């Protein structure tokens, strides 16, 4: 075939490595950060559930 | 001119009317830290499959 088929299949495979290595990059920053900190939804350890509390008289006024 | 309860009346439970305030915080609980922001969306295709060293889907 003619040098534009393997000249544009090139430009489309390395705009798809490029955008590959940024999103690699990105994703590792923001696992990094994500544990560092845990505000997000990655990294949640489970914690004590609030709705097992028992809310009513307790034959001591004091709880 | 008294009259003795009988059986299961004094354990009932009862109804008090008082002017004293209902306390608003008897706990002295601090604020509750801020929950997460639990985003929300429609999910999309991953971008460019699974980005596994040279896996292509
Ligand atoms: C048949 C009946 C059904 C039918 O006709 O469906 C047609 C069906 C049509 O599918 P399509 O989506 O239109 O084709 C898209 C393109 O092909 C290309 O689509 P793609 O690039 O998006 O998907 C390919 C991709 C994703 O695909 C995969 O993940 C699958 C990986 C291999 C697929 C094998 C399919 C058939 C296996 C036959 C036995 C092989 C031995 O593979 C990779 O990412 C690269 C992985 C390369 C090898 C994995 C690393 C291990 C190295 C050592 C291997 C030894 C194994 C243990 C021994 O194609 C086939 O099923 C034929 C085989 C598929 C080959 C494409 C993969 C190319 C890269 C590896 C080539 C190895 C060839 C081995 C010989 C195969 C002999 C037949």
């Amino acid at each position: 075939d003619g040098p534009e088929k393997n000249y544009e299949k090139t430009m489309a495979i390395l705009q798809i490595e490029a955008e590959k290595a940024e999103l690699r990059l990105k994703e590792l920053e923001v696992r990094r950060l994500m544990r560092a900190r845990g505000d997000g939804p990655w990294y949640q350890y489970p914690t004590i559930d609030k709705a097992l509390i028992d809310h009513s008289p307790k034959t001591t006024p004091d709880n | 001119g008294w009259v003795r309860p009988d059986l299961g009346e004094l354990s009932k439970v009862t109804k008090v009317k008082t002017d004293r305030p209902l306390p608003e915080n008897p706990y002295h609980s601090r604020a509750r830290p801020e929950p997460n922001p639990e985003a929300e969306g429609d999910l999309k295709p991953a971008k460019h499959g699974s980005r596994l060293f040279f896996w292509t889907m």
